[PDB]
């Protein structure tokens, strides 16, 4: 029974998905800076002091994921519409499990 | 070309009076209002939507409701009362309130002259974006009980931004304007503007006479609005969420934050629609919270709020010595009266009388300001 209506939904979320493999890939950047500069030659205080200047870095990445989780808040998709159900279940969770990695980094930075 | 700008407390609005018409205009986001907001960051000074969306990353440097301080005394009594609910630092400076903060690594202080003129360069841009000319001239509303330092803080404001102030009028009188309310027939007319917009509820009442405007009466709460009626949704789907789930998700503020999001669609979606759905997949533990609410409800609890409106109108009506019945047009301004339940308190206070409203609520005073700039241009 898949219509054609299940199908504008379906690209709404590829496009959400898209927006949130943008994001993941600044997180992966932003991890490489954070492994680069624990395993700089900084001096343990300007050390401390280039982390905590990530710290703007990963609240900015920590919004653009809930700016998502807000969008995919907008939309309202009927029972029968199974694939695109399953398809923003998936996406949250994702988006969640990404915010947790950026709290983990929250807690490595600034002290904790 | 002249410009009419709304200085908002949380939003601004800039119209221009083209081709005999008037014309709000969008800002580089698409929107037709833009947030009084100035944030200062390690790197840069960001305004209106910019500022906006960076709230949440730098709350303590991002500075708005700047209009609330603006030409007041540091112990002013208002100051002193809605600083305690500012993320950002309000400091004295020989009687004067600046807001304190970090901008590019170092601390800096500004007066609410200067923010607010930085949100008024804003405008400027905004207006010159649009007309691909440039903006020199333009008419600046204040409420109508702000007094004479209010008023020069304001033109100062203007001025700083590099902008030719031709004259600060009241918002009532710019929202009056707007419906033409000065070019209709007979003679004396008594005009009340309900302004619940922004997060400040305002209550005028005006009388034209051969188009002159005299402002008998203001009643108001300062800090009223959407928000609070957000808030009580909110309320009430934390209270549901504990019956059906028994988990409280209160003290989780991402999960406050997805909730009170959809809240406020919810709510404009009931002020043209008898109900509204909210579907959020794994809100709090990983549980999907699938609800709806009907307006009914969403009036219910925010009964009092609602009602309260009609004190300031009453007080109104009696400081302006006038009854009910004297008043010849009612015109709604602010997003808020966008809400039927707050339309019927009101039409059926004045026992059915009809209301001015097919203006955008939202731009009505950048509207009638923009008509005045081009009249006085």
């Amino acid at each position: 029974g898949n219509s054609p209506q299940e199908e504008v939904e379906l690209k709404k979320l590829k496009h959400l998905e898209k927006s949130v493999e943008k994001i993941a890939d600044q997180l992966e950047e932003l991890n490489k800076e954070l492994t680069g500069i624990q395993q700089g030659f900084l001096p343990k205080d300007l050390q401390a002091e280039a982390l905590c200047k990530l710290d703007r870095r990963v609240k900015a990445t920590i919004e653009q994921f809930m700016k998502i989780l807000e969008e995919i808040d907008t939309l309202i998709l009927p029972e029968n519409f199974k694939d695109s159900r399953l398809k923003r279940k998936g996406l949250v969770k994702k988006v969640q499990a990404f915010l947790a990695e950026c709290d983990t980094v929250e807690q490595n930075i600034c002290q904790e | 070309p002249a410009v009419g700008i709304d200085l908002g407390t949380t939003y601004s609005c800039v119209g221009v009076f083209q081709h005999g018409k008037v014309e709000i205009i969008a800002n580089d986001q698409g929107n037709r209002t833009t947030p009084s907001y100035v944030a200062f960051t390690d790197t840069e000074r960001l305004i209106g939507d910019a500022a906006k969306n960076q709230v949440a990353m730098n709350p303590t440097n991002t500075v708005f409701d700047a209009k609330r301080l603006i030409g007041r005394r540091f112990d002013d009594a208002v100051v002193q009362s809605d600083m305690k609910h500012w993320p950002f630092m309000v400091v004295n400076d020989a009687g004067r309130p600046k807001v304190q903060v970090e901008y590019k690594g170092e601390t800096k202080s500004f007066y609410p002259e200067e923010v607010s003129s930085m949100v008024l360069t804003k405008m400027k841009e905004i207006a010159e974006a649009y007309l691909g000319k440039t903006v020199t001239n333009a008419v600046v509303t204040v409420p109508a009980y702000f007094n004479d330092s209010q008023r020069q803080a304001t033109k100062d404001a203007g001025t700083i931004a590099g902008l030719n102030v031709l004259r600060i009028i009241n918002e009532p009188t710019a929202a009056a304007i707007a419906y033409g309310l000065d070019k209709k027939v007979g003679a004396e007319r008594n005009v009340l503007i309900f302004d619940l917009g922004g997060g400040t509820f305002d209550v005028s009442i005006l009388t034209i006479e051969d188009g002159i405007f005299e402002v008998k009466s203001t009643a108001g709460d300062t800090h009223l609005g959407g928000e609070d009626f957000d808030n009580r949704m909110v309320n009430h789907f934390i209270a549901e969420f504990k019956r059906k789930h028994k988990k409280d998700i209160s003290e989780n503020k991402r999960a406050v934050r997805r909730l009170r999001t959809a809240c406020e669609r919810a709510k404009r979606t009931l002020s043209s629609s008898t109900q509204a759905s909210i579907e959020i997949d794994s809100l709090y533990e990983g549980i999907d919270f699938y609800t709806s609410i009907t307006r009914a409800r969403f009036e219910e609890l925010n009964a009092d709020l609602f009602r309260g409106t009609l004190d300031p109108v009453e007080k109104a009506l009696r400081d302006a010595k006038l009854d009910k019945s004297q008043i010849h047009d009612i015109v709604l301004v602010g997003g808020s009266t966008r809400i039927p339940k707050i339309q019927k308190l009101l039409q059926d206070f004045f026992n059915g009388k009809e209301l001015n409203k097919s203006i955008n609520p939202d731009e009505a005073v950048a509207y009638g300001a923009a008509v005045q700039a081009a009249i006085l241009s």
